């Protein structure tokens, strides 16, 4: 709930689970990877692109 | 049970009022059926008998 209310972003989505119910799901050993690319290269950033 | 009516889905906050913007999506989604696709991705035709 602290991901969209203050300010929207370009694209928010999740794979294998609805992003709306991130609260009830319970993960383990969460990593955090971040970087900066061109906006045109966003489509390359997908599970099943190149 | 069968449902026919199509309404724009709302995801969490930001009520849509039938605009399909952020966190709003069209309820249905099409296919990519082609013979060139994989064997699993090929369309099968189902006839249930009850």
């Amino acid at each position: 709930s602290v991901l969209y209310n203050s300010a929207s972003f370009s694209t928010f989505k999740c794979y294998g689970v609805s992003p709306t119910k991130l609260n009830d799901l319970c993960f383990t050993n969460v990593y955090a990877d971040s970087f900066v690319i061109r906006g045109d290269e966003v489509r390359q950033i997908a599970p099943g692109q190149t | 049970e069968r449902d026919i009516s199509t309404e724009i889905y709302q995801a969490g906050s930001t009520p849509c009022n039938g605009v399909e913007g952020f966190n709003c999506y069209f309820p249905l989604q099409s296919y990519g059926f082609q013979p060139t696709n994989g064997v699993g991705y090929q369309p099968y035709r189902v006839v249930v008998l009850s």
